[PDB]
RNA sequence: AGCGCCGUGGCGCAGUGGAAGCGCGCAGGGCUCAUAACCCUGAUGUCCUCGGAUCGAAACCGAGCGGCGCUACCA
RNA sequence: GCGCAAGACGGACCAGAGCGAAAGCAUUUGCCAAGAAUGUUUUCAUUAAUCAAGAACGAAAGUCGGAGGUUCGAAGACGAUCAGAUACCGUCGUAGUUCCGACCAUAAACGAUGCCGACCGGCGAUGCGGCGGCGUUAUUCCCAUGACCCGCCGGGCAGCUUCCGGGAAACCAAAGUCUUUGGGUUCCGGGGGGAGUAUGGUUGCAAAGCUGAAACUUAAAGGAAUUGACGGAAGGGCACCACC
RNA sequence: UCAGCCACCCGAGAUUGAGCAAUAACAGGUCUGUGAUGCCCUUAGAUGUCCGGGGCUGCACGCGCGCUACACUGACUGGCUC
RNA sequence: CCCCAUGAACGAGGAAUUCCCAGUAAGUGCGGGUCAUAAGCUUGCGUUGAUUAAGUCCCUGCCCUUUGUACACACCGCCCG
């Protein structure tokens, strides 16, 4: 149902009667355990919205939502739970275990064929045609799909397993899953001087500096938590801080002085996100070189690191006996190397190349590429040089200057968040507009000449290398 | 304009009523 | 695994055979004291490659390349 | 086009008209209690004017419970305009708009003019009651009564007019009877900002309300009217260096 | 029935074309027209002058007045009269 | 300046816009200024001699009346976060 990315026509807030009818229909569908958990999933004091979708095929889908969580969805007909709602409450639907070979295709949105469910790893309990069910696997403990039976279980087992057993309505990592949401001096001086000296020694615990003891007593925090140490010096045997500074200074721990203002100053005796990204270079094998890589197992389109290209070329120069006898630094070129890595003027000229030259030529003949690992995710492979975030200044309207920022998404930056942050930093009007070329690519437009603040944002806040940013010299100031 | 800085004053005052709570 | 659709200006696209244009963009200018828009002028490509038809073509045959979509997918 | 249902709202008649302490108040019919003015050769015999404390009502929005959800509709979501519009335009649309029951006590709640009383130029109008008066009408004569018509009297909403006098002037028959300064009384202002903010107190479920500073800052801020210049205001007017 | 406006007649003529041009102003052009000037600079290898050459005239480009034409009511060739 | 040759762009001109109401536009030649030799410029002069209007504020520009104004170095003004 959701296998394609689908937009939203509208969102409707539901009145009390329609709300009650909807819950009555959920209670009828599921067991009455639904109702017992509804009060949790659908609180009466919270807003209840229905999200109206238009499919690419012209189908009107509705996704029932309270508190941001998609709960159930329907087409014209009975309500179905989202895979996330079902992961929390698995007992609201009958379950069916499927063979492994089906799994991959089950997460491709494909219907569940009959033969998948009687092969020995699969299992098949008793359900009628039209009933809603959770699709499960042996090696996986959560429902990978939501589907409806097109045939009763008996008929499935019996028929010789031909035709569609279960229509797959919902699956893991479809668009509905990707949306995922809609919009006593002993004790007291021991504790005190322990945690207080330890908070007089490291950093931000201050090492050795002249500083007020008060500031330190009210400094109970280390690493964004309190030490749980809260104590007032009034709990000590010292009715004044001057006496505490008389004792603590006597122990070869602190030294003492009084400021002219009257504070007591002591000089101690010394006794949610990240900004992680990963970038690696890659080399793609063009057609012209395929022969050279035939022995390595790599064909046209294969992505290789530099180390692999060096190992493959070295292995190719050793296996074909191309290494010169009297010089082990030279490689005699056979017809394949001569064809792929040599120019037209060198075609019959150069009979031999050193390892440096051969490896550099082989690396330059390959198509440039790169791989970006943005943590939490699988590597994404791209063709060409790593594209730098592009900052451009344009003169528009009448004497109105605009700053445009491009290729943010290449680095995994959301154009909207960045537009907001820039709106607060620069304090002007920001917008997010479609960008030239590509397909869906976004650019961020700030009203003014802001580039120094982009310097602050990118170089300081996000700690991106200077080599990944372009056009910073046209800036008003270095920032 | 008057109406709006009266409004702004009430915003600010609500915020101050939050930042200083009788728990402080 | 296939079928279609594509592979024509910088950017998107037309083109029902003598054989390249439309719109935006870009260099200019007219209107206003002047610029911006607004108007008017300059210009802008082996038509995916390979081989073939065709008196002779992006327009027609196939071999493919990629990428789009489209599927329907018996995995 | 025919019927049905629901909830809102009472068009035109409607006015510088009426009624109310003010908010406010227009379909018919009945029921319930008030109320001003008028009429009076009725009764009581100073019972009266104004009001700290304290009490009653108090538009809209807002808040709690309930019912109800047609229209409109903050929030939100799109579509446009735009250099940019999270805005004016447009489609959708939550709270609310409606009724019942509890809170809130604030509006440019404005006649920006406290209340009681006395005096001071006219003139037409109007609303309500009374008094008087030819004449018309409800058909033809008698009285009632009603409709017009001509006046007089007392309250009202207003109007026009004026060298009454005020007033900084706009304007005002009250803002008049003020250096020729005293009829009674309540509230209340003291250059502009800072600020109706801070704090304490107090009322509230909450939003807020009432009471309410100082440090500092500053030569003006302001009100009427007068000539200008300008306006994307409304009028006229010209010119073949404007057009036809 | 007032200014004046329209038609016609009598007539050379029922509209001849320029010059001069007010109270005011502009921070318009004018040290380069003045033996008309307030300042500043230059003043004897002169920003002075005279002598001899070059240059204001230069050329991938825009914008302006103006000339000449794109022909048959014309170009050429002779002839006649203002 | 004059004689021969050379003989090219130019096919009534896009958006826009200038000047003009009767001896007038327009064609045409002439005199003065500048000038030792010089008018594709200017300033005057006649000659040939009309088409269309005798109207209007649409455009543009300025004048007057009423009106609003927090402007008066006067909208290229003042001014708010």
């Amino acid at each position: 149902m959701f296998a394609k990315a689908f937009r939203v026509k509208s969102n409707t807030a539901i009145k009390g009667s329609d709300r009650r009818k909807l819950r009555a229909d959920v209670t009828t569908a599921f067991p009455t355990l639904g109702t017992d958990q509804v009060s949790e999933l659908v609180p009466g004091k919270e807003e209840l919205n229905i999200v109206k979708l238009y499919a690419h095929k012209g189908d009107a889908v509705t996704v029932y939502v309270s508190g941001g969580n998609p709960i159930l969805f329907e087409l014209e007909k009975n309500l179905y739970p989202t895979v996330y709602t079902l992961w929390s409450y698995p007992d609201l639907l009958p379950t069916f275990t499927t063979w492994p070979l089906v799994l991959e295709k089950l997460v491709g949105g494909a219907d569940l064929m009959l033969p998948g469910l009687v092969m020995p790893p699969a299992g098949l309990p008793q359900v009628q045609k039209g009933d809603l069910c959770a699709i499960s696997l042996v090696g996986n403990r959560a429902p990978v799909a939501i589907g409806v039976a097109a045939m009763s279980t008996a008929e499935m087992l019996t028929s010789g397993l031909k035709g569609r057993g279960f229509s797959v309505l919902h699956t893991y990592q479809d668009h509905l899953w990707r949306s995922g949401n809609k919009s006593l001096q002993e004790q007291m001086d021991e504790l005190l001087q322990q945690c207080f000296l330890h908070a007089l020694k490291c950093r931000v615990k201050k090492a050795d500096l002249p500083l007020l003891t008060s500031t330190f007593l009210g400094s109970h925090m280390f690493s964004c938590c309190p030490e749980g140490r809260q104590l007032d010096i009034k709990k000590s045997s010292y009715k004044k801080l001057s006496k505490f500074l008389q004792q603590m200074q006597q122990e070869q721990i602190i030294q003492v002085k009084e400021l002219s203002k009257g504070v007591e100053s002591i000089v101690a005796v010394d006794w949610q996100p990240y900004h992680p990204p990963d970038i690696k270079p890659l080399y793609c094998v063009p057609a012209s070189m395929t022969l050279l890589f035939q022995e390595s197992g790599h064909k046209k389109g294969s992505f290789l690191e530099g180390s692999e290209v060096r190992t493959i070329v070295i292995n190719y120069a050793k296996k074909n006996d191309l290494v010169d006898a009297d010089n082990k630094n030279l490689v005699r070129l056979d017809p394949i190397l001569c064809d792929c890595i040599l120019e037209k003027n060198e075609q019959h000229t150069v009979m031999k190349l050193p390892w440096d030259s051969l490896l550099t030529r082989c690396l330059e003949k390959l198509q440039p590429a790169y791989q970006v690992t943005l943590p939490g995710q699988e590597p994404i492979v791209k063709k060409g040089r790593i594209c730098p975030i592009d900052i451009t200044l344009a003169q528009r309207a009448s004497n109105k200057k605009v700053t445009v920022v491009r290729n943010l998404e290449a680095y995994g930056l959301d154009p909207y968040s960045v537009a907001a942050i820039l709106q607060q930093r620069c304090q002007a009007s920001t917008t997010v507009n479609p960008a030239p070329g590509a397909k869906d690519s976004l650019q961020v437009q700030i009203q003014g000449n802001q580039v120094h603040h982009l310097g602050w944002l990118l170089l300081e806040e996000y700690q991106l290398p200077r080599k990944h940013i372009q056009g910073l010299e046209k800036a008003l100031k270095p920032g | 304009r008057a109406k709006w800085r009266k409004k702004r004053m009430r915003r600010l005052k609500r915020k101050r009523r939050k930042m200083r709570q009788r728990s402080k």
